[PDB]
């Protein structure tokens, strides 16, 4: 008995992610275990946590966060420092556009558990994190019960399958700020503190929770890791682009046939994405957009890039939002800068007036009740949010809204007018 | 003009202690037991940080900085209910203006509004990850897409 959720769509052409979360329901421990489950964490135990790394490594796996940093080479930045270590699993998902991780939490929450304690194992951490948004009670819950039932078979707790490595996994709750998503935020917010990012370098791995040798990675991350120790990491490349290796999972949105999650190899282009497996456009409509969630904007002639990591590629954490020829470009930006005013920390100045100016001209812009020194404002605005920044955010806040100004120009002067 | 002084119910009170306990440090719980009392009473009662501060063992001025950072912890309103409408993008193409038009006409109240029995609240947030099924809200822990006027009518029914 968990709260309602909504039944989103889900297919998949490798059965490896979505293997049980194409179903919509939760896949408890009986049911995992019958199709396999848990095995690869014996076999990960059989081995060495050098072992473990060295296998995520060679694998080629990504960061499925956003900002795709190898995590093979992640893990052997944590392990160079001295224990005690953590690991903390990202799952506070709140990127517009952005839900992916939540099919898997809600329906296959083992594959997830499964992934952790691999992941802990191999980089020698005894205790570690989920951190799920606020907005997921019911992922959280079905987690909770989850994390009990693998306490029960021996999974978690003292001397795993006689293994000696201990593990316990707590999680914690975010509380409706999309910061708490930076991982150094997070990690603030794991020690009862405000979600404020700290100056990187140092990266979590060197310095993280309390201080400690710490890896963050995301959910979608994490759940590739049980397919990695299960097939080997030879096997695991020969899924999809020899570059960029493994299942993504890919939420589509907006005026698409079928809006939902498609677990697809990185050589997808864009355009399969939305007219092969999403099914084309409502209407049969003509596509004027994509929006990476609120990180980029692609125009119709450029649907043909791969789904990739690739300098020329997709990128990001392959969210799909799709216009139409009839929606506006203007009020989708006003909709973007409405999202950095709401989710700016406010720790650094231009940051923290450039996200709420943007959004309080593009307003006024959008109304028809914008000066022309509102207009050259906006310009200046947009452009500098970024100088002093400290995270993330600050760098992206004005990137989806300047790529529309180039790439749509004509839409925008009609509201110059 | 008396006011007596704030206590947590002992019920209540043993769902804080769990949380507190549960982490490996007290100080960790902070947003587990705010999203709890919230869920209690409705809001967060500005007499009831002090007490948690003590079981946290924080400076009331550190839980008094949470609390204002998660704006969503709302010490203004008391609201049995909170409908927390995704105002983002794509949803806005998916018709989140006639899910605001259905909840005014079913309650008579706007975003950021309570109704005068105290029971409704519409809080306009950020994406939900549920865009796929948009348009999106939340009654507390509860999600659903809109649909109809009817559809939402009966879904709200449900709270009482
Ligand atoms: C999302 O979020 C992204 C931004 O996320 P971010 O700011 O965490 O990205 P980032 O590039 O700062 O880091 C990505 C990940 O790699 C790690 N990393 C990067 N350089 C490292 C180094 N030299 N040593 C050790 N670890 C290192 C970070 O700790 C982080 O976990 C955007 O691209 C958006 O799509
Ligand atoms: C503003 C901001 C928000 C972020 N939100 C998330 C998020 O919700 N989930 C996530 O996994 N990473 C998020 N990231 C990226 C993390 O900081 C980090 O790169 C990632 O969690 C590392 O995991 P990965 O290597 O498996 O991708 C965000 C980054 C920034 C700058
Ligand atoms: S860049 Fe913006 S979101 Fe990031 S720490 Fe600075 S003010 Fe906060
Ligand atoms: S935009 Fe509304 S649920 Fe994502
Ligand atoms: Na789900």
């Amino acid at each position: 008995s968990y709260p309602a959720i909504p039944r989103i769509y889900a297919e998949t052409t490798l059965n490896m992610l979505l293997k049980r979360a194409k179903k919509p329901r939760v896949h408890s421990i009986d049911e995992y275990l019958k199709d396999g489950g848990y095995q690869a964490l014996e076999k990960a135990l059989n081995m060495s946590p050098e072992e473990i790394i060295d296998w995520v490594d060679k694998s080629t796996l990504r960061g499925r966060g956003g900002a795709g940093f190898p995590t093979g080479k992640k893990w052997k930045f944590a392990v160079q420092n001295p224990g005690p270590r953590y690991f903390i699993c990202n799952a506070d998902e709140s990127e517009p556009g952005t839900f992916k991780d939540r099919i898997i939490i809600e329906r296959d929450p083992h594959l997830l558990i499964e992934g952790i304690i691999i992941s802990s194992y191999a980089i020698g951490a005894n205790e570690a994190y989920i951190y799920i948004r606020g907005e997921y009670p019911a992922g959280y819950y079905i987690l909770r019960d989850a994390i009990e039932e693998a306490k029960k078979k021996g999974f978690l707790g003292k001397n795993i399958l006689g293994s000696g490595f201990d593990l316990e996994i707590y999680v914690a709750r975010g509380a409706g700020a999309y910061i708490c998503g930076e991982e150094t935020a997070l990690i603030e917010s794991l020690e009862g503190k405000r979600g404020h990012p700290r100056l990187k370098p140092p990266y979590p791995v060197q310095k993280g929770l309390w201080g400690k040798p710490t890896v963050v990675n995301n959910v979608e991350t994490i759940a590739n890791v049980p397919f990695i120790i299960s097939m080997g990491w030879e096997e695991y490349r020969y899924i999809g682009p020899s570059d960029y290796a493994g299942p993504k999972l890919f939420p589509v949105s907006g005026k698409v046939k079928k809006p939902g999650v498609y677990e697809l190899p990185m050589n997808t282009t864009l355009r399969e994405v939305i007219f092969k497996y999403a099914g084309g456009t409502l209407g049969n409509k003509k596509v004027k957009a994509v929006f990476s969630g609120a990180l980029d904007c692609f125009s119709s002639e450029e649907l043909d890039i791969p789904m990739d990591y690739s300098p020329l590629g997709f990128g990001g954490t392959g969210t799909v939002i799709v216009l139409t020829e009839e929606d506006d470009i203007v009020e989708a930006a006003l909709k973007i800068a409405e999202f950095y005013e709401h989710e700016t920390c406010g720790q650094c100045t231009p940051c923290r007036v450039g996200c709420y100016e943007q959004a309080n001209l593009l307003e006024k812009i959008y109304k028809g009740e914008a000066t022309e020194q509102d207009w050259e404002g906006f310009d200046f605005v947009n452009r500098n949010i970024q100088p002093t920044s400290i995270c993330g955010l600050g760098a992206v806040a004005g990137r989806l809204i300047r790529q529309t100004l180039e790439k749509f120009p004509e839409e925008w002067e009609k509201y110059r007018k | 003009m008396f006011k007596t002084e704030f206590e947590f119910p002992e019920e209540l009170k043993t769902k804080l202690q769990e949380h507190i306990n549960y982490f490996p440090k007290k100080r960790q719980a902070i947003l587990l037991c705010l999203h709890e009392i919230q869920n209690y009473y409705g809001y967060i009662p500005p007499e009831s940080l002090k007490p948690l501060a003590d079981m946290l063992e924080l400076p009331l001025n550190h839980v008094e900085g949470v609390v204002a950072f998660y704006d969503m912890f709302d010490r203004e309103d008391k609201a049995k209910y909170r409908i927390r409408v995704c105002v983002s993008i794509p949803c806005h193409l998916m018709g989140t203006n006639k899910l605001l038009k259905a909840l005014e006409n079913i309650l008579g109240i706007k975003p950021g509004e309570v109704t005068p029995d105290g029971k409704f609240k519409i809080v306009p947030v950020q994406c939900l990850g549920a865009c796929s099924e948009a348009p999106m809200f939340m009654v507390n822990d509860d999600e659903y897409k809109f649909e109809s006027e009817v559809q939402l009518n009966e879904i709200l029914s449900r709270y009482t």
